[PDB]
């Protein structure tokens, strides 16, 4: 309670410095008690600020000096590396963009920050059990901590800022937060007291960020070690990893998939991953991933490989999988009914109908097949029109396809004698291997 | 024999009628007689036509004879024939309706009948009559088997909702294009269609950059041609050169004002227009996702090209609402979806907007588009607005500031409209409802979120509040927000803040109240303390506020707070600082003798001031404020007057001064109205009763 006088009496004497010995004891006791959290609170930014200000830029280097047994600094940093949680970060941040200039405390202000990180990272996520705050200063909060790279030489860049980030500006930034989130999540994993996904929850919102900015480090670098920490019968860290990549803020969800499926060891372990209804209750997933399917193309002779082989391995359960086949074939037939899309995207949504074709087996193989069919070769008839034999190519390879899964019997094999040997079927640009991907 | 030959052909048809062969198909040739004769009434007869294989061949008769019948159907067009219209109209229908069933090759004959089809389309609306004709053409064509030309008639068929009297039938037969005559699932049609959709998106960006008026008809056909597919148009929406032309299209078209419950900008300069285009992005209620996506990236795309978007957005997310009807065998929109739609596109407005002058009311569009955004959302979505409360509470609710007319307004409009769609019951009572939020929120940014402008929400929060009975708990915040511009107190968007919230303060405890008396004691200590500044006469405004509030039951606050207050007034104090004496003057509400001496003092020193109007008339009213027993002061204000004429505090000290019969003063001068001077005379009245 009268603490705050002290508090003020602190502040009193950290303005009425050049008093070693009652600055140094008064700070070593604050320290001493750096059950009621309430003015613990106040003391833990509405004193924490005011000292670190007038501590690190108001005091000459010369305080350091003042009591120099090898406690001064030590404290100055004990108050800063460790104790109060969330308001740290925050007040080193503004400080250290406020405070920008070409060397006072900078340097050690940048190893005090740094040494910071190395030790105890987490500092927020493990406490991220929160009741509710204001939201823009979750935007300042995340924004800052997922930015931090890019802030920094913006106030002082040069020589000196590099030889700061020669060794770490990315490529080893990056891989300390996904080793953090890494810790955090299996922290939260083992602790079984209260689920909590809040600490989850403030990992995506990172995630979310990470991902619209930062490009390709974390995937490879998490989904191993979740490949790992998931191949158990990992109840906790299968399910807590579920909800992780499930509750992604819906504002990018794309990136996340994108990254996600694209250096993806494969179609089984993406399966295992994600989750049967992160595809199949987040319709905001049902969209990135069938736009990805219908829309672009970003490698696709692997990516969309596995991209439409995770579709096929979740949909083991889906009765999902024929309802995408019919807009698939749908869209096909309108494509080649109406003004089409260059070739880039025809051999795309090409490689598309092959793949998804692979799965078969079912009843209702009589009208389906009659509408692509009738389509099919209706626009492959004129689809030439003496203009890019190409695009009349791609439908007479599928016609074969096609041919091969439609009804394989009778007419089929006459096309088999007559419409792939007389039939241009020569060239192996991408005719052979595709030919073949379509056995299943 | 002009009467002869009538009679006679009048007469044949008769006998026909009152009658009724192989060769009988010269009959035709007669046919073709009467197709170009003298025309009275000529073409009934030809009504005499009508395993049918029969009739089969007297159509392939016949289809070789419509060649006269087009032709007197261009010359209706042409010549007058204003009757026989319907009749060659009729003719053509019962003609070509009679075969289309099976075993019909005929495709030379189909493609004959195409151009035929082609040419008559030259025909709309000379009258009632030939609007009426056309309209059971296009229905009975249009339900024919199979074709391919009518990719231009079913065009004009619904384009045709803008006559004068014939439009209640245009109206039914699109009613009647609902299990029979129907996009449905007949994909020739359909793809016919997107292939004219696809051409129509690609001209509007020329279409609409002409004159007026004729714009209108094309965005028309197009609202129509919507209206046509009601669902399945993701089968078109799919392909994304669709998308691609049509999205790059409206981006330009509604690139100037507009008003609340959309309208466009430069070089659309007709209103209609504008409920037409907002009724065809209304148009959409097919699919959310993919619209509402692919839109969301155009706004994140550049800068030139976001208001537009706004707009869009808005008017999509309104016509997934749901008010007119379509083809009612489809289905809608779920109210879940509907709630992740609205959450993501208000989480982006509200982080995207916050903050050369052209780019200044540029910005100011953008935030008023946006704010209108936020209208219609709690507009269409009104019942469910209520889980996301706050995330539209907070941001307008900060943003209802400087710019009252314009944002304040269409932030009370979108206020009041989540009131009246959740019961809210007058915005301001929804501050006396759940508050803790907002305490909390202002806080915690105070405390933590220094850095930032969050001034004016205080303001918002106490000065246009309701009833103080939530300052009781504010206080301690209050004293915090005290404290807030007076623990550190080194910073101009918190020293700004302090005396914002000052006035707000002053204010409010003026009106609301009349506890309130220590927090304006500590009220009063601070502005006092701050008041050493420059150019802050807000401190000058805040105390005199304050202490007009603060004189109920001032012991002994009042006297060592005007003490100090005065010493450094005197400091100061040596243009408008008279509002300290009005201060003054609300220290005259209960002054007492030190104010006297103060005054005394003060008089003293502005005695220093020469005796030379503005400053004349402001130096009066203050002398005739309170005028604190004046005994000194009486002398310097006697050594033109109507202050120190209006004084009368005796018949003694202007009456000797007014001995003047001078030119312009004397007129005021001698203007004594009422002697009243009859002490003495009942001092010894009082000797006449007992």
């Amino acid at each position: 309670s009268e603490v705050r006088l002290a508090v003020r009496e602190a502040i009193h004497a950290l303005s009425s410095s050049e008093d070693g010995g009652h600055i140094f004891c008064t700070l070593e006791s604050l320290k001493r008690y750096l059950a009621l959290p309430r003015e613990k609170e106040e003391f833990a930014s509405a004193h924490f600020s005011p000292v670190l200000r007038c501590l690190a830029s108001r005091l000459s280097p010369a305080w350091l000096e003042l009591l120099p047994h090898g406690r001064l600094e030590e404290l100055w940093a004990s108050f800063f590396l460790e104790g109060p949680a969330d308001q740290a970060f925050l007040v080193l941040m503004e400080t250290i963009e406020g405070a920008a200039g070409p060397s006072f405390r900078l340097m050690k202000m940048a190893r005090l920050l740094a040494r910071f990180l190395r030790e105890g990272r987490l500092a927020v996520l493990m406490e991220a059990q929160c009741r509710q705050q204001t939201q823009p200063g979750f935007i300042l909060l995340r924004e800052t901590l997922l930015g931090k790279v890019v802030a920094l030489p913006d106030h002082l860049g040069n020589r000196l800022q590099q030889e700061n980030l020669a060794e770490f500006f990315p490529q080893n930034y990056f891989r300390l937060l996904g080793e953090e989130v890494v810790r955090v999540l299996q922290a939260v994993v083992d602790s079984l007291q209260g689920g909590l996904d809040s600490s989850v929850s403030f990992v995506s919102q990172v995630l979310g960020k990470a991902c619209v900015h930062g490009r390709q480090q974390e995937i490879l670098g998490v989904l191993v070690p979740r490949l790992a920490a998931l191949t158990q019968g990992s109840y906790l860290h299968q399910r807590v990893c579920w909800r992780l990549v499930e509750q992604v803020p819906d504002r990018a969800m794309e990136a996340v998939l994108t990254g996600l499926v694209e250096a993806a060891l494969g179609p089984e372990v993406l399966s295992r991953l994600l989750g049967n209804l992160v595809v199949k209750n987040k319709k905001a997933q049902f969209v990135m991933t069938q736009k990805l399917l219908f829309l672009q193309s970003r490698l696709t002779t692997p990516m969309l490989q596995s991209l439409l082989g995770h579709l096929a391995m979740d949909s083991q359960r889906r009765p999902l999988l024929l309802q995408v086949l019919k807009e698939l074939l749908e869209t096909w037939g309108s494509s080649s009914a109406i003004r089409h899309t260059p070739l880039p995207q025809q051999r795309h949504v090409s490689k598309a109908v092959l793949i998804c074709l692979a799965q078969l087996g079912e009843p209702e193989l009589r009208d389906s097949r009659d509408e692509l069919l009738a389509s099919m070769m209706a626009g492959v008839k004129c689809r030439l029109d003496s203009s890019l034999p190409p695009v009349r190519r791609l439908g007479m390879i599928v016609a074969e396809v096609v041919s091969a899964r439609i009804h394989p019997e009778g007419p089929p094999l006459k096309f088999q004698y007559e419409e792939d040997e007389l039939s241009l079927e020569l060239l192996a640009l991408a005719s052979p291997q595709p030919a073949g991907d379509g056995a299943s | 024999x002009x009467x002869x030959x009538x009679x006679x052909x009048x007469x044949x048809x008769x006998x026909x009628x009152x009658x009724x062969x192989x060769x009988x198909x010269x009959x035709x040739x007669x046919x073709x007689x009467x197709x170009x004769x003298x025309x009275x009434x000529x073409x009934x007869x030809x009504x005499x036509x009508x395993v049918s294989s029969l009739k089969i061949f007297y159509k392939t008769v016949s289809f070789i004879m419509a060649d006269e019948q087009l032709k007197r159907i261009s010359k209706v067009q042409a010549k007058p024939a204003v009757e026989h219209r319907v009749a060659e109209l009729m003719v053509y229908r019962e003609a070509d309706w009679v075969k289309k069933t099976g075993d019909k090759l005929t495709i030379l004959i189909k493609k004959i009948i195409e151009c035929v089809s082609v040419h008559p389309h030259w025909k709309v609306r000379l009258e009632l009559v030939e609007l009426v004709e056309d309209l059971l053409l296009k229905c009975s064509q249009s339900l024919v088997e199979c074709a391919g030309p009518l990719l231009k008639a079913l065009v004009g068929l619904v384009n045709d909702e803008s006559p004068e009297i014939q439009a209640q039938c245009n109206k039914v037969l699109r009613h009647f294009a609902d299990q029979k005559v129907v996009v449905g699932n007949k994909a020739l049609a359909d793809i016919l269609s997107e292939s004219l959709h696809s051409l129509a998106t690609s001209l509007p960006r020329l279409m609409n950059s002409q004159d007026d008026q004729g714009k209108f008809s094309t965005l028309s056909l197009l609202l129509g041609y919507l209206k046509l597919l009601g669902p399945k148009i993701n089968f078109v929406l799919n392909s994304v050169a669709h998308l691609q032309r049509l999205s790059k299209a409206l981006i330009q078209v509604l690139e100037s004002d507009d008003l609340n419950a959309y309208f466009r900008f430069f070089t659309d300069e007709r209103i209609f227009m504008l409920l037409r285009q907002v009724c065809q992005l209304l148009g959409y209620y097919g699919n959310l996702y993919l619209l509402v996506d692919h839109f969301m990236e155009l706004y994140h795309q550049s800068v030139v090209y976001r208001k537009q978007a706004a707009m869009i957005l808005n008017e999509l997310v309104t016509g997934a609402a749901g008010v007119e009807d379509l083809h009612e065998k489809h289905i809608k929109t779920n109210p879940e979806e509907l709630r992740e739609i609205v959450t993501s596109i208000l989480e982006e407005y509200t982080s995207q907007e916050n903050w050369t002058i052209c780019s200044m009311n540029s910005n100011i569009w953008q935030i008023c588009i946006q704010l209108e955004g936020i209208g219609q959302f709690a507009y269409a979505l009104g019942k469910d607005f209520c889980l996301l409360l706050m995330s539209a509470l907070y941001p307008v609710l900060e943003k209802a500031g400087d710019q009252t007319l314009l944002i304040s307004q269409v932030a009370t409009s979108t206020m009041m409209d989540v009131c009246r769609a959740c019961g809210y019951d007058s915005l301001q009572h929804l501050i006396n409802q759940n508050s803790d939020y907002l305490v909390n929120g202002i806080s915690l940014n105070l405390r933590h979120l220094a850095l930032h402008p969050h001034t004016p929400k205080v303001l918002e929060v106490m000065l246009r509040n309701s009833d103080a009975n939530l300052l009781p708990l504010v206080a301690d915040v209050v004293q915090d927000v005290l404290a807030t511009l007076d623990q550190f107190y080194d910073k101009r968007a918190a020293s700004f803040v302090s005396v914002l919230h000052a006035l707000m303060a002053a204010l409010a405890q003026w009106f609301p109240d009349t506890x309130x008396x220590x927090x304006x004691x500590x009220x009063x200590x601070x502005x006092x303390x701050x008041x050493x500044x420059x150019x802050x006469x807000x401190x000058x405004x805040x105390x005199x506020x304050x202490x007009x509030x603060x004189x109920x039951x001032x012991x002994x606050x009042x006297x060592x707070x005007x003490x100090x207050x005065x010493x450094x007034x005197x400091x100061x104090x040596x243009x408008x600082x008279x509002x300290x004496x009005x201060x003054x003057x609300x220290x005259x509400x209960x002054x007492x003798x030190x104010x006297x001496x103060x005054x005394x003092x003060x008089x003293x020193x502005x005695x220093x001031x020469x005796x030379x109007x503005x400053x004349x008339x402001x130096x009066x009213x203050x002398x005739x404020x309170x005028x604190x027993x004046x005994x000194x002061x009486x002398x310097x204000x006697x050594x033109x007057x109507x202050x120190x004429x209006x004084x009368x505090x005796x018949x003694x000290x202007x009456x000797x001064x007014x001995x003047x019969x001078x030119x312009x003063x004397x007129x005021x001068x001698x203007x004594x109205x009422x002697x009243x001077x009859x002490x003495x005379x009942x001092x010894x009245x009082x000797x006449x009763x007992x």
